[PDB]
């Protein structure tokens, strides 16, 4: 969570595949989610893979 | 850069009151009066005399004192004499999370 | 009060990159934010950044974007200053100051309240 | 309140409609926090312990 250096604590940075209006060009997007809308994906040590 | 508008000098007399004006944008003077004044005679720093828009430091005289209206400002002084020479600055709250600072106005006491 | 120190001089050549230091005595140095300003010879003052000590945030200014970058110390407790991809026009003076007060309840960074200054350095390059 | 300046994105996600998520944050980081004034506080439980 390297907002402007350091650590915000509450809100993470993440980026994913938008499936965009024409449906074959899709695109990265980022945004920043609260850890309360964030859950792991997996059990393993993966810890860089996310899901709502 | 912008770095606000600020004159270049500012003329006067011994007894008389005069003004150091600033004006900027509203985002920059008027949106917050997070206006700050500092001082520099020539060979030494930076001097801290107004903070908040019109209030004084520690050990300040209160012959000077600030303004503000609108998207301006001045460093308003009372009773000048010639201990006022030196060069003056304005600073104030910036555009997203900075401060921003004028182009200097030259004090001459004549 | 209180009195920050800074680095003696700075005589380069471009392309060097230059470190200023900013050693606080008097106060705790984790108490207040430490703001960055720069002043050319004959020309007005400039700002160039702030930093808050207790978590290592830091901005700059829009036109020292990449080029201004400045970092902490815990150990002793200075302000570390580097200036990267510098030309002959950053022949100026650097000034550490200290800003307002560190609250963890509301923000303090752009108060341009700059109650102590320290003596500055001076950048010479051609 | 909330004392971060937050900032508003816009993503297209499918025709036509929109989704709003928060971008950048702008300015230091801190804590959200409520407040309540202690006298008043407990002098509301004493006269609830009272009643
Ligand atoms: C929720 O709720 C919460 C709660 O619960 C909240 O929160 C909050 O908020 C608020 C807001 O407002 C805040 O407040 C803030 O605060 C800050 C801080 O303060 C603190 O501190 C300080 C400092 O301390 C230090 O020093 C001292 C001496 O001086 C000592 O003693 C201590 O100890 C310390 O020491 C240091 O150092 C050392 C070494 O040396 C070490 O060791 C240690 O550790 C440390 O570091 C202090 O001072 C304070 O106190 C004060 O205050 C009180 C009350 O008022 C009083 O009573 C007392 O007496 C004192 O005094 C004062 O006053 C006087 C008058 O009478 C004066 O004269 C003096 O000087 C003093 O000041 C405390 O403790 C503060 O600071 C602030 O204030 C500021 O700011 C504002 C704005 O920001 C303004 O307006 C004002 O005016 C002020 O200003 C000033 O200051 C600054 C700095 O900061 C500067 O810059 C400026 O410029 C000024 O200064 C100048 O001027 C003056 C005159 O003009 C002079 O005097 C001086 O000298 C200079 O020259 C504010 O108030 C709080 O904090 C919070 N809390 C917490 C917990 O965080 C919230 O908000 C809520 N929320 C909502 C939403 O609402
Ligand atoms: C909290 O966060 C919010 C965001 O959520 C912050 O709001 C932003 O505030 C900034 C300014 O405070 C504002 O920026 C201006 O937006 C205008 C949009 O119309 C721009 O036109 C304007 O551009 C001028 O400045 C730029 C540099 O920043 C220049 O690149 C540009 O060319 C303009 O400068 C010209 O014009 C002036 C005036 O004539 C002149 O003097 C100059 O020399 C130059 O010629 C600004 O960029 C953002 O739009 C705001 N964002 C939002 C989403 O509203 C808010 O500031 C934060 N508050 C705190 C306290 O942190
Ligand atoms: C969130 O992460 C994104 C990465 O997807 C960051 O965006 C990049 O930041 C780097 C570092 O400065 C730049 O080199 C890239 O140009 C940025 N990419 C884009 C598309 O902007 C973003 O800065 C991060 N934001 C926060 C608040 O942490
Ligand atoms: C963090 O700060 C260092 C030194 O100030 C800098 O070089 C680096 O680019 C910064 N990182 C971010 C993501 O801002």
């Amino acid at each position: 969570a390297t907002v402007k250096n350091g650590t915000v604590e509450e809100m993470k940075n993440c980026s994913f595949n938008t499936t965009t209006e024409i449906r074959d060009k899709e695109k990265k997007e980022y945004a920043l989610f609260y850890k309360p809308d964030i859950v792991p994906l997996s059990e393993t040590n993966n810890t860089s893979e996310y899901r709502l | 850069q912008s770095a606000l508008t600020q004159p270049a000098s500012v003329s006067g007399s011994p007894g008389q009151s005069i003004t150091i004006s600033c004006t900027g944008t509203k985002y920059d003077v008027g949106s917050h009066d997070l206006v700050s004044w500092y001082q520099q005679y020539p060979g030494k720093v930076p001097k801290y005399m107004i903070y908040e828009v019109n209030k004084r430091p520690s050990g300040v005289s209160n012959r000077f004192s600030g303004s503000k209206s609108g998207n301006t400002a001045s460093l308003t002084i009372s009773g000048l004499r010639a201990e006022d020479e030196a060069d003056y600055y304005c600073c104030s709250f910036g555009g997203s999370a900075t401060v921003v600072c004028g182009g200097g106005t030259k004090v001459t006491v004549l | 009060q209180v009195q920050l120190v800074q680095s003696g001089a700075q005589m380069k050549n471009p392309g060097a990159s230059v470190k200023v230091s900013c050693a606080p005595s008097g106060y705790t140095f984790t108490d207040f934010y430490i703001h960055w300003l720069r002043q050319a010879p004959g020309q007005g003052l400039q700002w160039m950044g702030w930093m808050n000590p207790q978590t290592g945030r830091t901005n700059t200014a829009r036109n020292f974007q990449g080029r201004v970058t400045m970092t902490r110390d815990t150990s002793i407790g200075t302000a570390y200053m580097e200036l990267r991809s510098l030309t002959s026009d950053d022949t100026a003076i650097y000034y550490c100051t200290t800003g307002g007060w560190i609250s963890l309840y509301y923000d303090s960074s752009y108060y341009p309240n700059f109650d102590h200054w320290g003596q500055g350095t001076l950048l010479t390059v051609s | 309140t909330r004392p971060n300046n937050n900032t508003r994105k816009s993503v297209r996600i499918g025709p036509g409609q929109t989704f709003y998520a928060t971008g950048d944050i702008i300015g230091d980081i801190k804590q959200a926090h409520c407040n309540i004034s202690e006298e008043k506080w407990n002098d509301t439980l004493q006269k609830v312990g009272i009643e």
